[PDB]
RNA sequence: GAGUGGCGCGGACGCUACGCCGCGACGAGUAGGAGGGCCGCUGCGGUGAGCCUUGAAGCCUAGGGCGCGGGCCCGGGUGGAG
RNA sequence: CGCGUCCCCCGCGAGCGCACGGGGUCGGCGGCGAUGUCGGCUACCCACCCGACCCGUCUUGAAACACGGACCAAGGAGUCUAACACGUGCGCGAGUCGGGGGCUACGAAAGCCGCCGUGGCGCAAUGAAGGUGAAGGCCGGCGCCGCCGGCCGAGGUGGGAUCCCGAGGCCUUCCAGUCCGCCGAGGGCGCACCACCGGCCCGUCUCGCCCGCCGCGCCGGGGAGGUGGAGCACGAGCGCACGUG
């Protein structure tokens, strides 16, 4: 689908901070190896 | 030792599109499989059109997808071009359009939409209907290109409105000598 | 999607080893190790993945979760299964079949694991 | 330093390779070297049809309840021909039945 | 824009809407058939006459 | 000699033309020319419009 | 529940084995009468011949219906109409086979490629043989074996000929559904003459093999099937 | 990419796919447009009807800036202005036709070629068609020269 | 991540996601502080690589 | 097809879909055309957690083979850095 | 080879077993087996039998008493550039393209600008040119008028892949009977495209008549019917890459 799921953001000592993005739309851009 | 002439044995039809493009490939998988196991029809050349050079699917514009699903029995059906869908300009009134394309020109899609109309692809065409029950299959013009006019008869030669393959045309670029009684002759 | 990336991996992916008229896949979830839509351990939501125990015997089963596949941590799921040569081929029966856990890798699995365990075991 | 002049030898095995092609055998000639006093008057005939067509769908119309006028009041041996009825099943589907049930 | 939108046809292919309208598959395999002469073989002219 | 159906030109390739080729490999190194020296100005006319 | 389904499914194989019999037992009765039809064929011909002798009188037979054709001569220096009449006649190989059945319009198509065949009138066993042995049909663009009467009654079912005796009836008496039976079958491929031909190039009357050979087709059958 | 050519499959093959009996010689009908009234004559009849002679009167000092003159159709004329001025002239009750400049647009005439939408239209255009008028004023409107 | 692997890329041990990291990546001035960072996203067995 | 009335926890192969499979018919060939090369040479971006002083390239061979073929893979010797 | 029934003369038995039955198996066997034998087609040498002239080339025809070639290694010949045509792949699509310019180790790369889209080709043709420059029927006011109106409206025909409607039909000691699923008598809407008819625009010729008007004439537009055009008739191009010529 067009579902952009909620991309989590880590911290430096490699836990996941509370803060979290939306997958921008770019990541289900169509795969295109032509 | 038979007398069968082999020249015209291998059938130049196509088997697959020359494109390497997956999207394109995912689809025609999704159309091989309905084309034998669908008693349907429009499944066969829905697939045959997947297969076929840029030339031979040309793009339909908005006014014929207009014009060609304002004709009777053809009210609360969906139009499929197996080409793109381009936006013409030069129509005002757009009405409700279920369409199925490859592609449609995002100003097209600007126009469809905002009347109120829904845009499939031909994975969803086949999820809608299988079979292709209740589809207007439709074609862009294929003497469309400017190609076409070149072809035929040859231009120097009577009853010939085919178009030479000139440099620039002017008042002294292939005028005189072939095309006037005054000159040499006239065809 | 599944059928999306395999048309992408299906030529050039990394795993890919092509020579002698011969085709694989050295995947690290791909069992009878072939370039196949059905075995790639990459692709698919579900993926059964058997190997050799990072102690001597028993054969591990490497069970790919339903949440996390954009997670390549939290994904994979194993467990050793240290027992005999029936019922750790039984095991494995049992995971695939009475879970509906990907029932195509059902005996491509056994065949390995049992190859596996045939490794592992003596020569005289 | 003299040559063949001419030939026609090898013409007939080329001309059927292709065939001697008939030409385009197509329904509706062209009005093409048509007397131009006959084809001014036949594009009158034409440019006017539009002048005779309440006469013609009243006409064509009329004659339409001449069709409701007419059609509603218009209204080798034996042997094998019991077993060609029998051995298929539209005709023979009963009276297979009636040979299974005689078993008993 | 995407050609196609759903491109796992793992799923598309086996859900019901599909499902209703197929014809059924002929997956039984026909392999050559020898020929034998009525001269030589009296049970394969039995099958015929 | 003309094949078949095909567009009529003439070259103008029939003087010594290939000692007089100028070849565009100047110009990503041109640009960074033109740019140096139109910055360095800039910077000696340092409050006034650097268009001028 | 399935005590319908397993029960149900039983009547239906049961309803299609009992239409197999039905079937079988036409196709043996129209084959007894094919039988009786032979005979009374065979001897009326015979019959009609006695009683013209009785009197003193000639009983001149019917001009034969039907030809076997067999092509003879190679396919290398043929003219360009006997090539179109030989592949018309479907012989585009040598010692290629198929049944004519004879009218105006086919007696001058064989008299014109008459070094490049060796036709005449076939015997009814003749016709058997080609039609058991080397029997072929034409189903689908393909040459699959007369194997099982369910390929006959496939393609020629239509004009009721539904099984090998149906269609050895509609070749040798030539009916009004010969051409959909001709052409069904392909074109035989019988050997080579077992014993030798006498002389490929000359006319069977000039001590040859090439053109009519009325009664003596069957000997030659034999001789390459 | 000289790989994917067809001197790559001619290697092996002695004449190079240039024929064995006429070799690949330089140039065996003259250089260029050779004999085009000579030994090329059929080519330059058959395919460039027109090629030789003169036509016409010649135009020594001819700029491209005084004969130019760039139409728009009626068709397109809508494209020129807005969509929110067409809807909101349509919806509208007091008649008031929106001004189409067509020298602003980038054309200096307008021909009538299209079906033009009917609500009353201003075109402050430099030249105008004939048909290109009684369109604009069939509809109901003016055409407004301009300089 | 099929494909990244199909890449070859080392992302076994990845926690989870397309990695996203604080903006105090930035703020690094060190490869000390750099190589110490994809030590704890475990993209250093990328580099061992 | 479907509605409503009158004990045993079991079942091989598969399907790189550019794959797998089945049935028929056919196969000369200069000039010439097109296709397929997991044919071959040299550099480049990728990639094989590739190979290599426990011996790379090369070169020789009455060694083992493979492919219809182009060619290639191994065994032995030689050699010294890819 | 039943009975319970429907006329003219006299709807599933229950098993076995053998098999000329949609391409071979044996549930049959016996020998020899360590420095003297076993297999290894291939590859080394050799002999016999049949076949077998020396390649390349131009040529109607070469083993030629045609020419090149004693032998071996290495080198050695359809390239690159511009232009054009057509095919094919990609992107956007009445547009499209920054290619020149400017902005900000690999990087001389890449990214970006849109009031940098000038400009290129495309979207309009035609004429030497001045120029001109691409649908209309009818229905009312003034058996008719220019014209005030008036809704309507890019053709027609024939063939057309597909789609649509469906007279009726597709079963289980059974009769109505709803719902889906599917096939077909027959009927239509008909994409592309082709053939034909119309129309439309420019050039030119014949015909004949009306109109406009700050400027009435060596003015301006209009009409009918033939005819010339590389045109219109609800866009397909542009850029990029490849192939071939």
């Amino acid at each position: 689908a067009c579902a952009r799921p909620l991309i989590s953001v880590y911290s430096e000592k490699g836990e996941s901070s509370g803060k979290n993005v939306t997958l921008p739309a770019v990541f289900k851009a169509p795969i295109r190896p032509d | 030792g038979v007398d069968i002439l082999h020249n015209k044995d291998r059938k130049v039809w196509r088997k697959e599109p020359k494109s390497q493009d997956m999207y394109l490939r995912l689809l025609v998988k999704l159309y091989r499989f309905l084309a034998r196991h669908t008693n349907s029809t429009f499944n066969q050349v829905v697939l045959k059109r997947l297969f076929m050079s840029r030339t031979k699917r040309p793009p339909l514009s908005l006014s014929r997808v207009i014009r060609k699903m304002k004709l009777p029995d053809r009210e609360n059906k969906t139009a499929v071009v197996v080409g793109t869908i381009t936006d013409d300009v030069r129509v005002q009134e757009v009405p409700k359009l279920k369409v199925c394309a490859l592609r449609v020109t995002s100003r097209a899609h600007s126009r469809i939409l905002k009347a109120e109309g829904k845009i499939l692809t031909f994975h969803q065409l086949a999820l809608d209907s299988p079979k292709g029950r209740g589809t207007v299959l439709l074609s862009g013009p294929r003497k469309g290109r400017e190609v076409y006019q070149h072809f035929g008869k040859a231009p120097g030669t009577p009853h010939s409105h085919t178009k030479p393959y000139v440099r620039s045309k002017g008042r002294k670029f292939e005028r005189a000598r072939g095309r006037r009684a005054s000159w040499g002759y006239k065809n | 999607s599944a059928h999306l990336q395999w048309m992408v991996v299906r030529n050039c992916s990394s795993f890919l080893i092509k020579r002698n008229k011969q085709t694989y896949s050295t995947e690290p979830n791909n069992l009878k190790a072939r370039n196949s839509f059905r075995y790639n351990g990459l692709i698919h939501r579900k993926t059964v993945g058997v190997e050799p125990a990072a102690d001597g015997k028993g054969v591990v089963v490497v069970m790919k979760r339903r949440s996390g596949q954009r997670k390549p941590a939290t994904s994979y799921v194993r467990t050793t299964i240290n027992k005999n040569a029936r019922a750790t081929l039984s095991s494995i029966r049992h995971m695939i079949r009475k879970n509906k856990y990907h029932p195509d890798l059902r005996m491509a699995a056994i065949r390995r694991a049992s190859a596996i365990l045939r490794s592992q075991k003596p020569v005289m | 330093a003299k040559s063949k002049n001419h030939t026609t030898h090898n013409q007939s095995r080329k001309w059927h390779r292709n065939g001697i092609k008939k030409p385009r055998s197509q329904r509706y000639e062209s009005l093409k070297g048509v007397d131009p006093k006959f084809l001014r008057n036949m594009r009158f005939a034409k440019k006017h049809n539009k002048k005779g067509l309440k006469k013609m769908q009243a006409n064509n119309a009329k004659a339409m309840a001449a069709r409701a006028e007419a059609i509603k009041a218009l209204v080798v041996s034996r042997k094998l021909h019991r077993l060609a009825y029998i051995a298929h099943p539209k005709l023979g589907r009963r009276a297979r039945a009636r040979i299974a049930r005689g078993l008993r | 824009m995407h050609k196609m939108l759903n491109t796992d046809l793992s799923r598309i292919l086996k859900s019901p809407e599909i499902q209703r309208a197929l014809r059924a598959p002929r997956k039984k395999i026909h392999r050559r058939v020898l020929k034998k002469n009525p001269l030589k073989n009296l049970r394969i002219m039995l099958k015929l006459n | 000699a003309p094949s078949r159906n095909g567009m009529i030109l003439k070259p103008h390739f029939h003087k010594d033309w290939q000692r007089r080729v100028a070849t565009w490999f100047n110009q990503p190194a041109r640009k960074i020319r033109r740019r140096k020296a139109r910055q360095a100005r800039a910077r000696r006319i340092a409050p006034r419009p650097a268009a001028g | 529940n399935f005590a319908e389904l397993k029960i149900k499914r039983l009547r239906k194989k049961f309803a299609q084995k009992m239409l197999r019999k039905a079937r079988r037992k036409l196709i043996y009765e129209k084959a007894k009468h094919y039988h009786k039809e032979y005979r009374q064929m065979y001897r009326t011909e015979i019959r009609m011949a006695r009683m013209a002798r009785k009197a003193g009188n000639f009983y001149v037979p019917a001009e034969p219906k039907l030809a076997f054709v067999i092509r003879i001569r190679g396919i290398n220096g043929v003219s360009p109409k006997v090539r179109k009449v030989l592949q018309l006649l479907r012989l585009r190989q040598i010692f290629n086979g198929t049944f004519v059945k004879l009218n105006k319009a086919s007696i001058n198509m064989l008299r014109i490629v008459e070094p490049y065949i060796a036709w005449g009138y076939p015997n009814l066993k003749s016709v058997n043989e080609l039609i058991y042995k080397r029997g072929y049909g034409k189903i689908n663009k393909k040459r699959i074996a007369l194997t099982d009467n369910t390929l006959i009654a496939r393609s020629l079912g239509k004009y009721n000929i539904i099984c090998m005796e149906d269609l050895i009836h509609e070749i040798y008496t030539v009916g009004k559904h010969f051409k959909e039976a001709n052409n069904f079958l392909w074109p035989f491929k019988l050997s080579s003459p077992r014993g030798g031909m006498k002389k490929k190039t000359t006319h069977f009357v000039e001590g040859g093999d090439a053109g009519n050979r009325e009664d003596q087709i069957n000997r030659l059958i034999r001789r390459m099937n | 990419p000289s790989r994917l050519r067809k001197t790559r499959k001619l290697r092996g093959h002695v004449s190079h796919g240039h024929g064995r009996i006429g070799k690949h010689r330089k140039h065996p009908g003259g250089r260029g447009n050779a004999g085009g009234m000579h030994h090329h004559r059929i080519n330059f009849d058959k395919y460039h009807p027109g090629y030789f002679g003169k036509v016409g009167m010649r135009h020594y000092h001819l700029k491209r800036n005084q004969s130019f003159c760039p139409t728009v159709n009626l068709d397109k004329l809508w494209t020129l202005v807005s969509e929110q001025t067409r809807v909101n002239a349509a919806k509208n009750k007091t008649g008031a036709a929106p001004i189409i400049d067509v020298v602003r647009s980038g054309y200096y005439k307008v021909l009538g070629k299209g079906k033009l939408p009917k609500q009353p239209v201003i075109v402050k255009a430099k030249f105008f068609s004939r048909r290109a008028e009684e369109k604009i004023k069939g509809v109901g409107g003016a055409c407004v020269l301009v300089a | 991540p099929a494909l990244v692997m199909s890449k070859g890329h080392r992302i076994e041990e990845v926690p989870e996601l397309p990695l996203v990291v604080e903006d105090k990546v930035e703020g690094y001035k060190k490869t000390k502080e750099a190589v110490l960072l994809l030590k704890k996203l475990k993209a250093w067995n990328d580099i061992k690589k």
